[PDB]
């Protein structure tokens, strides 16, 4: 198991190889959509 | 009198040293067997998926726990976790890479899609089996989840309970924004939130019988409807159901929420506040809750 990727694009887990950005859903920034 | 069968089947492995594993088995079995009443000629048959150390665990909760007060005939059955996963693979390959943990295809992934091949896996003097999680909790008798088989409508090959929170909404955020009218994703009652695996309905003999769901275990087929829903997942069986629902819903019969009232709401702090609710709300009789995402369970 991985934990979900917070972001919209890239693959299911967080940390994304493949991925640089993170489009996160509304009202969270952060490279996680932490705050 | 003729015998007549009833067949559940849980995953347990890795539960050696895994107390928390462990005691989520034993709040589900416990109120499983306390509950469950069958009539004299009827078996309960318990099947386990495990590898060998957690047979052995499994068969010391299990003593501990059998036979039942209810007095009704009840049998173990364990399959090699190492075994199905090399039956799978085959069968199951092409559709890792789009619904695993992450990239690519994995082995130790496989035998998250038993339930996408069990009519392959099964005997044929199988019929049918229910699936279910071990961080369940049964509030009835789980003999009257079977007649839920006779609600299926031709062409139904699976019972299975809405997804109660927005991880679809959010998986398939790409299909939504190219399609704005798309109810793919959406909550109930109108949307398809897609499925939750925790209890789900195998009807092997459908499953087998179905030219429509062989034609969807097909590489191709897999890879056609991922491209088309931009589909990426962690969630195996969850996922190739929850996708192939979308296309063809006709596959499926839905189980009212009250038979997987699942439990987890890490969705509504990870973006979906203000939808949650529209997802999560579950309403009458609960007959089987679901402690999912490591949720206590009420009690
Ligand atoms: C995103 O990652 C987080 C953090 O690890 C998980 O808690 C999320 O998973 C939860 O929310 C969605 C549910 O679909 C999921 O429960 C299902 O997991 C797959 C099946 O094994 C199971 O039967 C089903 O309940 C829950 O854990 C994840 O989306
Ligand atoms: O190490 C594990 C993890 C999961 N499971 C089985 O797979 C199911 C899925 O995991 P869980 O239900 O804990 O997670 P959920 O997906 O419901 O959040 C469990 O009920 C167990 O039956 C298992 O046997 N060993
Ligand atoms: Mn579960």
């Amino acid at each position: 198991q991985c934990e979900s990727n917070p972001c919209l694009n890239g693959g299911s887990c967080k940390d994304d190889i493949n991925s640089y950005e993170c489009w996160c859903p509304f009202g969270f920034e952060g490279k996680n959509c932490e705050l | 009198v003729v015998p007549v069968d009833y067949h559940l089947l849980m995953m347990f492995t890795k539960a050696e040293h895994n107390a928390p594993l462990q005691a989520k088995a034993r709040v589900a079995l416990s109120s499983l067997l306390r509950l469950a009443k069958f009539e004299a000629h009827e078996v309960l048959n318990l099947h386990f998926v495990s590898e060998e150390a957690s047979r052995e665990v499994a068969k010391a909760l299990l003593r501990e726990l059998l036979p039942p007060a209810a007095g009704f005939k009840c049998k173990v059955i364990f399959h090699d976790v190492a075994v199905l996963t090399d039956k799978l693979f085959p069968v199951v390959e092409a559709m890792q890479k789009y619904f695993s943990a992450g990239s690519g295809t994995y082995y130790s992934d496989s035998i998250f899609f038993l339930s996408v091949a069990m009519h392959q896996i099964m005997p044929k003097e199988i019929p049918r089996i229910i699936q279910l999680d071990l961080d369940l909790k049964y509030k009835t008798n789980i003999r009257e989840l079977f007649e839920e088989f006779d609600n299926f409508l031709p062409g139904a090959v699976i019972g299975i309970a809405r997804e109660m929170q927005p991880v679809y909404r959010h998986t398939f955020w790409q299909f939504r924004h190219e399609n704005p009218k798309t109810r793919v994703g959406d909550p109930p009652p109108e949307g398809l939130p897609g499925f939750n695996s925790g209890v789900m309905l195998l009807n092997l003999e459908a499953m087998r019988q179905s030219p429509l769901y062989s034609h969807l275990l097909e590489p191709s087929w897999v890879q056609q409807l991922a491209d088309k829903y931009h589909f990426r997942g962690h969630l195996g069986d969850q996922d190739f159901f929850t996708m192939i629902g979308m296309e063809h819903p006709e596959l499926f019969h839905v189980l009212d929420c009250t038979w997987n009232r699942q439990l987890c709401t890490w969705w509504r702090d990870h973006g979906y506040s203000d939808v949650f609710q529209a997802y999560f709300r579950c309403e009458g009789h609960v007959k089987i809750y679901h402690g999912n995402c490591n949720t206590p369970i009420p009690e």
